[PDB]
């Protein structure tokens, strides 16, 4: 039953979750991937002008 | 489920927001890179404009 459900977490400062871990994981992993997306284009920006 | 998708639509925006806010300086800085008190000639700015 529980694995169906969204359950609560107080992260570091304690901010409140009511979550599945897969959500939890995804927001964590998603945080990394977004940066990769951002870094790549940002890098691309540095490249073209630098070239 | 109607309620769930409502909430999914909500973050999609915050998903949007993150994109623009992150973009907002990416472009602003990029403009900051092209020129300043000392100047950048034009011909490559074409491709920078292209970027």
């Amino acid at each position: 039953q529980l694995q169906y459900d969204k359950v609560n977490f107080y992260n570091e400062d304690g901010t409140i979750d009511n979550l599945t871990m897969e959500e939890y994981y995804r927001k964590l992993t998603g945080k990394i991937a977004s940066d990769g997306e951002n870094n790549n284009v940002v890098n691309s920006s540095n490249e073209t002008l630098y070239n | 489920t109607l309620d769930k998708i409502q909430k999914k639509v909500n973050d999609d925006i915050k998903n949007t927001v993150d994109e623009i806010n992150k973009i907002g300086e990416e472009i602003a800085t990029i403009n900051k890179q092209i020129y300043g008190q000392e100047a950048l000639p034009t011909e490559h700015a074409n491709e920078l404009r292209d970027r």
